C-alpha cells in the first residue's frame, strides 16, 4: 500500500506503507474565530482499526473542528451553505468553559453527526459538542486507579446536557475488577495489580494489551467499563494502541492476570 | 412583545414591480434572518428566501430567480421583498417569518407576521352586475347572483343583516378578468313571496351599495 | 433541494379522536423539521419545533416525533380549536421546503345536499349573457360532483364551480356550480338541468327545467 504524505507546511510524497499498514488517512483541522478560517492538513500511511471521524466544538467566541477520514485503496487520501441537523449543547477545558455552566448551543452540520459528552483524565479533560464516531448512539465509558474516560452520545436535541459527568459523584457497581496498567513487568505485575471499586454503568471487567503507538512497546491496561466500551477500536484511540486484545467479563475479579 | 407587521395589499398592474415591507419589533434585528413564504389561492405555502440584516447576504429558491429581490433598513429595523415584472400567478399571499441566525433552534420560524396580499391583474376598478334568482313544502331558496366585478371583495347581505337564517356567500371565481360569485338564501315557503326579500351587495373599491329583491318570473 | 411529502392532504375526525400526520424526507434532515398551524383567516402559528420540541402555552396534547424519514405530528384529544390546516417545514438545507398542508375536519351524519335550479334573470339576458345557477347546500361528507345537461348534453366549457369551507353551525359543506353562456347559443334549446350525485342517494338528484 501507498499513501500520500502531506506535513503541515505542505510538502507532499508517496510513502510507501511499512508493513502491516493498509490504510490511508488525512486529518484535517480548523479554526473559525471572528472572521479567519484556519485549516491545516496532515496525510500519511496509518495503522489498521481506525475509522472515519470527526468532532466539532465551540470554545467561546472560536470553533474548533476535528476531522479525519480514511480508506483502504492506493493514493485514496489524494485531493479530498448553511446547514442544521441538531442543536448540541457544546463547550471546553481549553478555556474552563465545559468546568463551568457556560454552555453554548452548535449545531450539527452533517446528518450523521451526534451531540457528544466526553470527559478524559490520563495520559482537553473535557470536551461537549457535535461529532461522530462509529455505532455511536449510547454511551461508554472506562476507569481505574488512575484513568477516567467516558463518552456519551446521543441523536436529540440538547441531550448532551446538565452537570459535568464526574467520577466522584457516580455511585459503586458492587463489581470490583482489578485496576493495573502497564507492561507485565514494571506496570501491570501481579502485585502491581490490585482491587477498585466499579462505577455508574461501568460494571465489565476489562482488560486490553497492544502497542503503545508512538514507541514500539506494548502495553496493558484493567479496570471498570461498560460493556459498549469492550471494543477493539475504542481502546485504540483513548491510549494509541493497535494490534489489540480486550476481554470481557462480569465476574468481580474475572480480570486477573491468572485469569487471562 | 415581539411582532413582524407587513405592508398593505397591493393592486397591482402586470409588468410592474412592488415592494413589500415586514417591520420588526421586540429583539435585535441583525440576529435573525427575515424569511419570505408565498402562498397561493387554495394553495400551500412555498419559500422565497432570505437576507440578513445587516449584512449583505441573502439566499433564495432557485424558482424565485429574478423575480424576488430582497434588502434590509437597520435604521428603521425594516425588511424588504421586491417582484419584478409581475405576471397573473403573482396573485398571492406572502408572509414573513424569522429564523435566527445563530444556533438555538427554538427561535427558528418562531414568530410570523399575518401577510401582505398581492393581487395581479389587467383589469380596473369595476361594480358588480346584481343579477337576481327566483325559481319544498316547508322551506323555499332564494339567490342573488354577483357577477362581473373587480376587485375583491364585496359583502353580501339579505333584508340588511336581519335575515342572517340559512345564508351561503361562496367565494368568488375568475370569470374572464372580473370576479363572479353567488348567495342563497333558505326561507319557508310561505314566507314568499309573503314578504319581499332583498339581497344587498357592496362593492367597496368602486363606492358602491346596491339592492336587488326577489320577485316571481313569468 | 429536499422534499417533504406529507400525508393526509385531508382527514375527517370526531371529538376526543387521536390523530397524526406525517411528512416524509427525500434525504437525511436531522431533528430540524417543525410544524405549522394556519388559521382558517391565514394566521400562521408554529407549534413543534426540533422534530418534537413543544412551542410555549401550545396544550400538550399536541406531540412530535421522528421514525427513519417519516416525521410525525400526533394530537390526542381533539377540539373543535383544533380543526385546521396544518404544514410541517424543513430547514435542514436550503432552499427550505414544506409539506403540502393538511386540513383537518369534523365528523358529522350524513346528510343530503338541498338542491336549486335557476334561470337566468331578464336583467342579465337584457346586457346580452346568460348563466344558470346549481346552488348544492348543506351536505356531509364532501365526497360529491356536479353533471350539467343540455337537452341530455352534459356540458364541458361555460361551467364554474365554488365550495365553501365545512360550515361552523352544522358543520356541513354547500356549492354553488354555475353555468355561463351567451345570447345565440342559450336562445335555442329547451331542457337545462343540474344534477349531481351524493353517498345518500343512489339515483342522482334531477332539477329538470324546460325554460317556457
Amino acid at each position: 500500500l501507498r499513501c500520500m504524505q502531506c506535513k503541515t507546511n505542505g510538502d507532499c510524497r508517496v510513502e510507501e506503507c511499512a508493513l502491516g499498514q493498509d490504510l490511508c488517512r488525512t486529518t484535517i483541522v480548523r479554526l473559525w474565530e471572528e472572521g479567519e478560517e484556519l485549516e491545516l492538513v496532515e496525510k500519511s500511511c496509518t495503522h489498521s482499526e481506525k475509522t472515519n471521524r470527526t468532532l466539532s466544538y465551540r470554545t467561546g467566541l472560536k470553533i474548533t473542528s476535528l476531522t479525519e477520514v480514511v480508506c483502504g485503496l492506493d493514493l485514496c487520501n489524494q485531493g479530498n451553505s448553511r446547514s442544521r441537523y441538531l442543536e448540541c449543547i457544546s463547550c471546553g477545558s481549553s478555556d474552563m468553559s465545559c468546568e463551568r455552566g457556560r454552555h453554548q448551543s452548535l449545531q450539527c452540520r452533517s446528518p450523521e453527526e451526534q451531540c457528544l459528552d466526553v470527559v478524559t483524565h490520563w495520559i482537553d479533560r473535557h470536551l461537549r459538542g457535535c461529532g461522530y464516531l462509529p455505532g455511536c448512539p449510547g454511551s461508554n465509558g472506562f476507569h481505574n486507579n488512575d484513568t477516567f474516560h467516558f463518552l456519551k452520545c446521543c441523536n436529540t436535541t440538547k441531550c448532551n446536557e446538565g452537570p459535568i459527568l464526574e467520577l466522584e459523584n457516580l455511585p459503586q457497581n458492587g463489581r470490583q475488577c482489578y485496576s493495573c496498567k502497564g507492561n507485565s513487568t514494571h506496570g501491570c505485575s501481579s502485585e502491581e495489580t490490585f482491587l477498585i471499586d466499579c462505577r455508574g454503568p461501568m460494571n465489565q471487567c476489562l482488560v486490553a494489551t497492544g502497542t503503545h503507538e508512538p514507541k514500539n512497546q506494548s502495553y496493558m491496561v484493567r479496570g471498570c467499563a461498560t460493556a459498549s466500551m469492550c471494543q477493539h477500536a475504542h481502546l485504540g484511540d483513548a491510549f494509541s494502541m493497535n494490534h489489540i486484545d480486550v476481554s470481557c467479563c462480569t465476574k468481580s475479579g474475572c480480570n486477573h492476570p491468572d485469569l487471562d | 412583545q415581539v411582532q413582524l407587521q407587513q405592508s398593505g395589499a397591493e393592486l397591482m398592474k402586470p409588468g410592474a414591480s412592488v415592494k413589500l415591507s415586514c417591520k420588526a419589533a421586540g429583539y435585535t434585528f441583525t440576529a435573525y434572518w427575515i424569511e419570505w413564504i408565498r402562498q397561493r389561492p387554495g394553495h400551500g405555502l412555498e419559500w422565497i428566501g432570505e437576507i440578513l440584516p445587516g449584512s449583505s447576504s441573502t439566499n433564495c429558491n432557485e424558482m424565485f430567480k429574478g423575480k424576488a429581490t430582497f434588502t434590509a433598513d437597520t435604521s428603521s429595523n425594516s425588511a424588504y421583498m421586491q417582484l419584478s415584472s409581475l405576471t397573473t400567478e403573482d396573485s398571492a399571499i406572502y408572509y414573513c417569518t424569522r429564523d435566527f441566525s445563530g444556533d438555538r433552534s427554538n427561535l427558528y420560524f418562531d414568530v410570523w407576521g399575518t401577510g401582505t396580499t398581492v393581487t395581479v391583474s389587467s383589469a380596473k376598478t369595476t361594480p358588480p352586475s346584481v343579477y337576481p334568482l327566483a325559481p319544498t313544502n316547508s322551506m323555499v331558496t332564494l339567490g342573488c347572483l354577483v357577477k362581473g366585478y373587480f376587485p375583491e371583495p364585496v359583502t353580501v347581505t339579505w333584508n340588511s343583516g336581519s335575515l342572517s337564517s340559512g345564508v351561503h356567500t361562496f367565494p368568488a371565481v375568475l370569470q374572464s378578468d372580473l370576479y363572479t360569485l353567488s348567495s342563497s338564501v333558505t326561507v319557508p315557503s310561505s314566507t314568499w313571496p309573503s314578504e319581499t326579500v332583498t339581497c344587498n351587495v357592496a362593492h367597496p373599491a368602486s363606492s358602491t351599495k346596491v339592492d336587488k329583491k326577489i320577485v316571481p318570473r313569468d | 433541494d429536499i422534499q417533504m411529502t406529507q400525508s393526509p392532504s385531508s382527514l375527517s375526525a370526531s371529538l376526543g379522536e387521536r390523530v397524526s400526520l406525517t411528512c416524509r424526507a427525500s434525504q437525511d434532515i436531522g431533528s430540524s423539521l417543525n410544524w405549522l398551524q394556519q388559521e382558517p383567516d391565514g394566521t400562521i402559528k408554529r407549534l413543534i419545533y426540533a422534530t418534537s420540541s413543544l412551542d410555549s402555552g401550545v396544550p400538550k396534547r399536541f406531540s412530535g416525533s421522528r421514525s427513519g424519514s417519516d416525521y410525525s405530528l400526533t394530537i390526542s384529544r381533539l377540539e373543535s380549536e383544533d380543526f385546521v390546516d396544518y404544514y410541517c417545514l424543513q430547514y435542514a438545507t436550503s432552499p427550505y421546503t414544506f409539506g403540502g398542508g393538511t386540513k383537518l375536519e369534523i365528523k358529522r351524519a350524513d346528510a343530503a345536499p338541498t338542491v336549486s335550479i335557476f334561470p337566468p334573470s331578464s336583467e342579465q339576458l337584457t346586457s346580452g349573457g346568460a348563466s344558470v345557477v346549481c346552488f348544492l347546500n348543506n351536505f356531509y361528507p364532501k365526497d360529491i360532483n356536479v353533471k350539467w345537461k343540455i337537452d341530455g348534453s352534459e356540458r364541458q366549457n361555460g361551467v364554474l364551480n365554488s365550495w365553501t369551507d365545512q360550515d361552523s353551525k352544522d358543520s356541513t359543506y354547500s356549492m354553488s356550480s354555475t353555468l355561463t353562456l351567451t345570447k345565440d347559443e342559450y336562445e335555442r334549446h329547451n331542457s337545462y338541468t343540474c344534477e349531481a350525485t351524493h353517498k345518500t342517494s343512489t339515483s342522482p338528484i334531477v332539477k329538470s327545467f324546460n325554460r317556457n
